[PDB]
């Protein structure tokens, strides 16, 4: 199961 | 490290072609089970080994929105990096992030890992403290500071200590009759002159699982290194590996060289000849 | 700085003359991620080839496996057409039974 998306 | 779970992403710019492509991959080991990719005629996370199968309908949604969500935030995360580099919208560009969890024989986390290539050059990851970042650039500073800024690395500690472990021995249990299971090699030893004055050996090691495998060639019980020739293992394609290590030796001198094989499948390692 | 594909060329099971097996061709060690991949038969290009979902080694270079089923003979040639934007033109790399 994945992680969620992280903004650069 | 007794297993590892790992989530690869890659999203690539393409201007004049569309908007970026984002795929990202699961593995368990050497063991891929999950793919999704923007690009496909209708895009979702889809199965890739028979264990995962058995989910129900709302881990397949679940892995489908994020999937969705995710390609969206690496495509703002491209744009972003133009601004960082200073690049114009005109050039292609790719980012990549790899991330997850290795646990002991007894389930426990032995460590935690993401980090993030821009172009194939290091960008930024998180520590093995999992807590603190080093960022290779000015460009990756600037991100560090936003990170730190909303407690990012709290997050993903909190990640890679619950689900990511929890979830990983789930799929070691269900997927236990291949997961949990090492194939060791089949070894074998070839000969092929080149002159009358020297010829190849080449040390075999076929149908091995996992990928991880040591071969070695002695000339008088002294490690040939700079005179060996390895290749870079290669999958067979029905899960096990392949690989070779080929020495140049003085014909009537083949007796004087012994291959060493290691692999975790094998209860001690291998010396064979020619 | 861009990265060339490394290419090995070779068969999922040792040959053996007349019995079905599969031709892989596997590229690696590349950046960026797009390449263009074909095996051939007597220098004509198979049809049915099928590949692996994108992924990547620990230095971020990229790798694929390309596979086709195949039943060797004594005289029929294979090999691998590979073009990546590092090249200057298209990469053959034959089929050798004993590598």
């Amino acid at each position: 199961k994945a992680f969620s998306p992280e903004v650069i | 490290g007794s297993h590892s779970m790992r989530y690869f992403y890659t999203a690539m710019s393409r201007p004049g072609r569309g908007e970026p492509r984002f795929i990202a991959v699961g593995y368990v080991d050497d063991t891929q089970f999950v793919r999704f990719d923007s690009d496909a005629a209708s895009p979702r996370m889809a199965p890739r080994a028979p264990w995962i199968e058995q989910e129900g309908p709302e881990y397949w949604d679940g892995e489908t929105r994020n999937m969705k969500a995710s390609a969206q935030t690496y495509r703002e995360n491209l744009r972003i990096a133009l601004r960082y580099y200073n690049q114009s919208e005109a050039g292609s560009h790719i980012i990549q992030v790899m991330y997850g969890c290795d646990v002991g024989p007894d389930g426990r986390l032995l460590r935690g890992h993401n980090q993030y290539a821009y172009d194939g050059k290091d960008y930024i990851a998180l520590n093995e403290d999992l807590s603190s970042w080093t960022a290779a650039d000015t460009a990756a500073q600037i991100t560090q500071r936003k990170w730190e800024a909303a407690r990012v690395a709290e997050q993903l500690r909190a990640y890679l200590e619950g689900l990511c472990v929890e979830w990983l021995r789930r799929y070691l249990e269900n997927g236990k009759e291949t997961l949990q299971r090492a194939d060791p090699p089949k070894t074998h030893v070839t000969h092929h002159p080149i002159s009358d004055h020297e010829a190849t050996l080449r040390c075999w090691a076929l149908g091995f699982y996992p990928a991880e495998i040591t071969l070695t060639w002695q000339r008088d019980g002294e490690d040939q290194t700079q005179d060996t020739e390895l290749v870079e293992t290669r999958p067979a394609g029905d899960r096990t590996f392949q690989k070779w290590a080929a020495v140049v030796v003085p014909s009537g001198e083949e007796q004087r060289y012994t291959c060493h094989v290691q692999h975790e499948g094998l209860p001690k390692p291998l010396t064979l000849r020619w | 700085i861009q990265r060339t594909p490394k290419i090995q060329v070779y068969s999922r099971h040792p040959a053996e003359n007349g019995k079905s097996n599969f031709l892989n061709c596997y590229v690696s060690g590349f950046h960026p991620s797009d390449i263009e991949v074909d095996l051939l038969k007597n220098g004509e290009r198979i049809e049915k080839v099928e590949h692996s979902d994108l992924s990547f080694s620990k230095d971020w270079s990229f790798y694929l496996l390309y596979y086709t089923e195949f039943t060797p003979t004594e005289k029929d040639e294979y090999a691998c057409r590979v073009n990546h934007v590092t090249l200057s033109q298209p990469k053959i790399v034959k089929w050798d039974r004993d590598m």
